[PDB]
């Protein structure tokens, strides 16, 4: 039976400027006269509709078009891709990186009590000495593998 | 909705240039399509080009990198540039408004596309008298040979345009020498031999020959 | 493929009858995207229906074309006389626009027979030096006509040209010259010049014919 | 060993440019020498290009910057194009093939390069009768004079070429005009005056112009 419910402009008196949109339709005027916006002679509807059939041949079919369109300028990026996780191990100097900070040292079961937006902690003197695991959200201590 | 007249083509010998024009009448000639189509004299119909409304044009694979097509909607004519002439593009073409789907719907009147070729040569006319050999009762037949030239389109008359009855001119013939001939005859009572004006007129437009020349019956 | 092809290419009838042909494609077209012209010989061509559906303004509606794929008919109800001319298919589906040969449309009327008439060279001509023998064959309908030039009686090949006009709108005949052409010096070497005519509506054919230079 | 066919050459005016063509026959034209040399009508010998197999070109001084040759050994076709053309360039010109120490020991036919003057005009032919003024004893002398033509290469048959006794076309002669004139005689029986046939066939082979005309003796 076809559907026929899929239409297209076919008539401008000028190209587009990219991404432009245009649902205003009216009767394309090539007369010269104006046509009362009323049809006829040189004065045509500027849109056409898709004839299919599933007897169509290869190409006249319906196609599902999308496309991306990216945004990065200045300002902070909004969007992200996903992220992998491996494991945590313990108890074995290790080489670690919690969103951000890396390090190494042994990690270690915690008993502080971070407050809920605090990610790592330090020591006096400055240096990290817990972080917070951002998955399961656990404090662990980091001491320094052995030296001497 | 009167327009599409045609105007340009002729005699040109190869590796030339020439800009044809279609201008219109009556319309608004920036907001459609037109095309240009080919007419080989023995053979059918062969797209050429196409523009757009927005001015995007596109042409055939033959002609591709050589033909260039244009118009001014300032003075709505549009401009057929063809370059680099070769041998074959001998065709008359033919400028046609576009609609839609690319139906050509409106179409011109046609310019004859000639490559050079024994250059252009006017035409050598003799009058065919009317004659017994060419009688037979109640008519007599007489005419005008008009033979020997290049410039393909060209025209005899009868006493100014005046007879139209049993005035026929035959299809021109392309010798070997490459030359084109012709001859036009017209029947007109056998009573009527000597009695009356019978002056055949050539004209050829791509040179510029108007010549009158009187049939009689043989000495 | 696109390619356009015509189904008999001629047809030659009397008027007053349904007429009917057909183009055939080198596939299946997308659906009903072509259309149909005419040519006028002399003139330019012109419309004759788009979409192989409904034809435009200025058209009667004695015309039909139907089909689905490759074949795509046309029918007209009934056959108008002054309608006969080339007719031709054109396709918009395919990615160029291609065409087809085109179909020739005429009568056949009744058998008539041509008026012959054979014309010796201008004495204008023979000082140029060289001899033109015109022969001319008026009205007639079949024009699978034969013109044979004879010379002292010597059947004359490969120096003739001939040429043939349109089915006359009027009375539907055609008309033929065939030129003869020699040069002066060959010319002056016979006698007698002869054309002989064969054609359906002579029982046997005729020959018109002249003697060099007797007034 | 039958080769060096020789063509193109002709009316041309100044400025132009024009590709010759020496093609050969039965050889393996790429694996040898060829050379171009000229012949100016007045003047001797003097050579113009080598090309070699391997493919280096060298040229005279005064063709320097202006004349390029080339080959297809495909098609075993020399090309000689030249441009900038000069009016002083105006000798016939000759492929030669070319062995070793540059002998040039297999040769052309020839073709003329002449440069434009006075452009290609056709010529004028008048029969010189047979007199007795030209009449003296057993025999007597006819003949056509073939006049005002610039395309050089013309020629005059007699009665298509059957008369070789007395036939002698004399050289054609450059007036001030600019135009070359000739004339052409051939004596024949005084008691055959009018009696057997005596047509000049001319032939034109830059234009195309062949018209027989017959002589008779004085009216
Ligand atoms: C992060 O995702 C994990 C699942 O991958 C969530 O985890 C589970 O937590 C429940 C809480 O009772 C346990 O019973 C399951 O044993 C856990 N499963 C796994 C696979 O670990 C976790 O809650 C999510 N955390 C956040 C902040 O989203």
């Amino acid at each position: 039976g076809g559907n026929y419910n899929y239409l297209y402009r076919l008539f401008r008196k000028s190209n587009l400027k990219p991404f432009e949109r245009d649902i205003s339709t009216e009767i394309y005027q090539a007369g010269s006269t104006p046509c009362n916006g009323v049809e006829g002679f040189n004065c045509y509807f500027p849109l056409q509709s898709y004839g299919f059939q599933p007897t169509n041949g290869v190409g006249y079919q319906p196609y599902r078009v999308v496309v991306l369109s990216f945004e990065l300028l200045h300002a902070p990026a909004t969007v992200c891709g996903p992220k992998k996780s491996t494991n945590l191990v313990k108890n074995k100097c290790v080489n670690f990186n919690f969103n951000g900070l890396t390090g190494t040292g042994v990690l270690t079961e915690s008993n502080k009590k971070f407050l809920p937006f605090q990610q790592f902690g330090r020591d006096i003197a400055d240096t990290t000495d817990a972080v917070r695991d951002p998955q399961t959200l656990e404090i662990l201590d980091i001491t320094p593998c052995s030296f001497g | 909705e009167v327009q599409l007249v045609e105007s340009g083509g002729g005699l040109i010998q190869p590796g030339g240039s020439l800009r044809l024009s279609c201008a219109a009448s009556g319309f608004t000639v920036s907001s459609n399509y037109m095309s240009w189509v080919r007419q080989a004299p023995g053979k059918g119909l062969e797209w050429v080009s196409v523009i757009y409304s927005g001015g995007s044009t596109y042409y055939a694979d033959s002609v591709k990198g050589r033909f260039t097509i244009s118009r001014d909607n300032s003075k709505n004519t549009l401009y057929l540039q063809m370059n680099s002439l070769r041998a074959e593009d001998t065709a008359v073409y033919y400028c046609a408004r576009d609609y839609g789907d690319f139906y050509f719907d409106y179409w011109g009147q046609g310019t004859l596309v000639t490559v050079s070729s024994a250059s252009t040569k006017g035409p050598s006319v003799f009058p065919l008298a009317p004659s017994s050999k060419s009688t037979s009762g109640g008519t007599a037949a007489l005419g005008c040979l008009v033979k020997d030239y290049f410039p393909e389109p060209v025209t005899v008359s009868w006493n100014s345009g005046a007879l139209t009855s049993g005035v026929h001119t035959f299809p021109a013939v392309l010798q070997s020498s490459g030359l084109y001939s012709l001859s036009s005859v017209v029947t007109v009572p056998s009573s009527s031999l000597g009695t009356q004006t019978y002056i055949c007129n050539v004209n050829h437009k791509p040179s510029n020959t108007k010549v009158d020349k009187k049939v009689e019956p043989k000495s | 493929e696109i390619v356009l092809t015509q189904s008999p290419g001629t047809l030659s009838l009397s008027p007053g009858e349904r007429a009917t042909l057909s183009c055939r494609a080198s596939q299946s077209v997308s659906s009903s995207y072509l259309a149909w012209y005419q040519q006028k010989p002399g003139q330019a061509p012109r419309l004759l229906i788009y979409g192989a559906s409904s034809r435009a303004t200025g058209i009667p509606d004695r015309f039909s074309g139907s089909g689905s794929g490759t074949d795509f008919t046309l029918t007209i109800s009934r056959l108008e006389p002054e309608d006969f001319a080339v007719y031709y298919c054109q396709q918009y589906g395919s990615s160029p626009r291609t065409f087809g040969q085109g179909t020739k449309l005429e009568i056949k009327r009744t058998v008539a027979a041509p008026s012959v008439f054979i014309f010796p060279p201008s004495d204008e001509q023979l000082k140029s030096g060289t001899a033109s023998v015109v022969c001319l064959l008026n009205n007639f309908y079949p024009r699978e006509a034969k013109v044979q030039w004879k010379v002292d009686n010597a059947l004359q090949s490969g120096n003739s040209q001939e040429s043939v006009t349109e089915q006359d709108s009027k009375d539907s005949t055609y008309s033929l010259s065939s030129t003869l052409t020699l040069s002066k010096a060959d010319y002056e070497k016979h006698k007698v010049y002869a054309c002989e005519v064969t054609h359906q509506g002579l029982s046997s054919p005729v020959t018109k014919s002249f003697n060099r230079g007797e007034c």
